[PDB]
């Protein structure tokens, strides 16, 4: 797997119905009708949590929609019950996504009587399953690329929303996984992979080298920023650092490779060789250091063929001087990706079980 | 003696049809329209042959530049308000909104 995805967080089963039923029975003490409707909704919601977060999930759209629907539904009932006045006896227990190390500290599992905590962990699971569905996709198929682009940008924006909102209505320190720095880095990683998908779509369609170079160069920035962040404080699984380092260098090489083709077409034979030499040294670093995590053989050969043929033609025919890298026009950047904002509802055919209350 | 903004409009439009600026725009537009949730409009654009699609997207971008800049001279200050006035009316025209957003980005570079 060259693409990073995130494991879903684990949670204990909760009787979500019991305290909502009790509140309904106290609000509508004579209302046979209202008790029957909203208590049924409360039992439906408790089944929905069990379906969304209480079991392992297949990497299918139907499982993500269940998750998305659960997130919408708990956002919808927040005002309709006194969660705010701490008068609903509900504790949610969640386990850090990143199950590594000794166990030491005491925060593998964290229990909080907080709907805000529940919201953050559920949205984390939405992001995580989105990252997994995206990473399952066949990127040699056009619909796989479309799904991957949508799901990476969703995951990016869901992880960002958690970063902007998690500390508020959490009281004490979160588990590390949902901490603002952890989800911030995850957000960037997903955006980088989203931009990589657009670069692979452009490659698959044999679009002009100029845009491909620019798509790859934007991906380099994203992977470079993710990698810088994940160096500082590394909390993530051990494969993330070397994959981001690899993809940072690979995407700079792709940018230089495709720019080199445009330099050739424009008869700038010296720049072609200058850029192909940069591509090659970047791919030498990757092969050398990130051998375990990415396979760059076919790319490395392509570069070396193009470089050999360029230098023969230039030495015999063109005699173009090979520019220093510093004197090259910077490659542009084409941004095709954004962190998709979280605006409830994010599920498909969303009906609030407590619409009527 | 053309208004300053009218000249810059015609200069930008020229680059869309004859220049590399245009080639990038129609490749950016095809990738955004490719990526978005399918509408009959988006499906139709995608089914077109490259040459036909390139031309349609240039012509649509022209229409939106001419719409966004169609001002007196005072609207060329606070151009972001033109985005605010127009964008909300395109929520049910997702192709047109995508093209309008790129036209606004192009237009902003010159007028700011």
């Amino acid at each position: 797997a060259t693409f990073i995805s995130v494991q879903l967080k684990k949670t204990s089963e909760v009787d979500l119905a019991k305290p909502l039923v009790k509140f309904i029975q106290q609000t509508y003490p004579s209302g046979g009708e209202e008790q029957a409707q909203y208590c049924r909704a409360a039992e439906e919601l408790s089944k929905l949590r069990r379906a969304a977060v209480g079991r392992p999930l297949d990497k299918h759209e139907g499982a993500l929609e269940t998750l998305l629907r659960y997130y919408d539904q708990i956002c919808s009932i927040e005002p309709k019950f006194p969660f705010s006045e701490n008068q609903i006896c509900l504790t949610f227990t969640w386990k850090d996504a990143f199950d590594k190390g000794s166990l030491f500290g005491g925060s593998v599992k964290l229990a909080l009587a907080s709907l805000g905590y529940e919201k953050s962990c559920v949205l984390f699971n939405c992001a995580a399953l989105a990252s997994q569905i995206a990473a399952e996709q066949n990127l040699d198929n056009d619909e796989g690329l479309k799904i991957a682009a949508k799901h990476y940008q969703f995951a990016s924006g869901a992880f960002l929303h958690i970063k902007e909102t998690v500390l508020s209505a959490l009281s004490r320190e979160p588990t590390v996984d949902i901490s603002p720095d952890t989800v911030g880095t995850l957000s960037l990683i997903m955006l980088a992979q989203a931009q990589e998908v657009f670069f692979l779509k452009a490659t698959r369609d044999k679009m002009k080298d100029a845009i491909i170079a620019k798509l790859a160069n934007q991906a380099a920035d994203y992977f470079g920023d993710a990698f810088k962040q994940c160096q500082y404080k590394d909390t993530l699984p051990k494969e993330v650092f070397p994959v981001l380092a690899a993809k940072h260098c690979i995407m700079q090489a792709n940018a230089e490779y495709h720019q080199s083709i445009l330099a050739k077409q424009q008869k700038k034979f010296g720049e072609e060789i200058a850029r192909l030499q940069h591509a090659a040294e970047l791919i030498k670093t990757v092969a050398s250091r990130y051998d375990e995590y990415v396979n760059v053989k076919d790319f490395s050969d392509k570069i070396n063929r193009a470089l050999a043929a360029a230098k023969k033609d230039n030495d015999f025919i063109y005699h173009d001087r090979v520019p220093d890298l510093k004197d090259l026009d910077p490659i542009g950047k084409a941004t095709l990706v954004k962190s998709t904002p979280v605006n409830v509802p994010i599920s498909q055919k969303f009906t609030d079980l407590f619409e009527k209350m | 003696h053309h208004h300053h903004h009218h000249h810059m409009l015609e200069t930008l439009i020229n680059k869309i049809y004859t220049g590399p600026l245009g080639e990038e725009l129609v490749q950016t537009l095809y990738l955004r329209i490719w990526a978005m949730e399918e509408t009959p409009e988006s499906l139709k654009i995608l089914q077109m042959r490259e040459d036909i699609r390139d031309q349609v997207l240039k012509m649509k971008t022209e229409r939106w530049l001419r719409t966004l800049i169609r001002g007196e001279k005072t609207k060329l200050k606070d151009f972001q308000k033109r985005y605010e006035e127009v964008h909300p009316y395109l929520m049910k025209e997702k192709v047109e909104q995508v093209i309008m957003e790129e036209a606004w980005s192009l237009a902003a570079h010159i007028v700011q």
